[PDB]
């Protein structure tokens, strides 16, 4: 009732930024970052 | 994160209109190099003794398409600038021994050696 | 100790060998002097 | 073969005016209070040249 009050009072619900597969690609990325060895100083290798 | 993106070399910090204004000096890579690395060394001696890299990487200098198991000599690198050089006790820890580890037989570098005369 | 010696010792600490420091002292000062260069032209208003 | 110190400096013990290259022997001290002591493998890193 909140949802469909948007056309008799008078305001909207904007989409969001980006659609479900971004932000499925977001936390895939996430679990599979190669985050260089942790014994290394520096951020600039990649160790897989 | 904090001090901008990539790693932080240096910032400077100047006024602005109500606050301060940071320039965050970081470091960023151009190009890169795919080396063969190993996870340690260590010899074939009772006691065995094993060796592990400090801040880089035991690599191999791959130069030909040649050099296998009997020229396949390690050097050390640095982990931010690909640069091979040898191995000495300058920049390797003796750690307890791992299966990971690379068996060696001949081109053992000095840490790796019979140090008594 | 002076400020041109502090920057290779926060070069050398985040994984650069004095062996590169020392061969490369003209060109990384060129890069450093050139970045410094490049920070009056981003007072525009793509600049976030 | 190089060293360098682990947390505090290689010093001078400066007492006097005469010493120099030759007698010119440096301490180690700790980076918060100054007491120079002897420079051994407890308190020393071997690094690259
Ligand atoms: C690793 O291999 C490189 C070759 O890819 C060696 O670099 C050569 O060194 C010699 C002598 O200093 C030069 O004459 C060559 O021009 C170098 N090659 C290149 C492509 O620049 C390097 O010496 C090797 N590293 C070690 C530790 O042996
Ligand atoms: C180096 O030699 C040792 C032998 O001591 C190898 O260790 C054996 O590894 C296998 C699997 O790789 C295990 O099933 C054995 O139990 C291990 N032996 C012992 C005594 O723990 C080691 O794998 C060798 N490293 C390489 C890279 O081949
Ligand atoms: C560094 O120099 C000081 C002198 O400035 C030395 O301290 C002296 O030590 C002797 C013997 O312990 C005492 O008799 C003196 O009274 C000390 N001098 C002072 C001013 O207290 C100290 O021994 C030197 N350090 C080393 C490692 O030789």
């Amino acid at each position: 009732d909140l949802i469909c009050a948007q056309y008799v009072a008078g305001y909207k619900v904007l989409p969001p930024l980006y659609d479900p597969y971004m932000e499925a690609a977001y936390t895939s990325s996430l679990l599979g970052s190669i985050a260089g060895a942790s014994w290394t100083a520096g951020l600039s290798s990649f160790a897989a | 994160g904090f001090c901008g993106t990539g790693t932080h070399i240096v910032s400077f910090a100047i006024n602005a209109p109500n606050g301060l204004y940071f320039f965050h000096v970081g470091y960023q890579p151009t190009s890169h190099v795919n080396a063969t690395a190993a996870y340690g060394l260590c010899n074939t001696e009772n006691p065995q003794k094993c060796i592990a890299p400090i801040d880089g990487y035991f690599v191999l200098n791959q130069t030909t398409s040649t050099v296998a198991d009997s020229d396949q000599q390690w050097y050390y690198t640095g982990s931010s600038f690909f640069h091979p050089e040898p191995i000495t006790e300058a920049n390797s820890k003796y750690v307890s021994m791992d299966v990971k580890f690379e068996n060696l037989t001949n081109r053992l570098p000095p840490p790796l050696l019979s140090n008594s005369t | 100790i002076p400020f041109a010696q502090s920057i290779f010792y926060r070069l050398n600490g985040v994984g650069i060998t004095q062996q590169v420091l020392s061969e490369n002292q003209k060109i990384i000062a060129n890069k450093f002097n050139q970045a410094l260069g490049a920070m009056q032209t981003g007072f525009t208003t793509t600049n976030l």
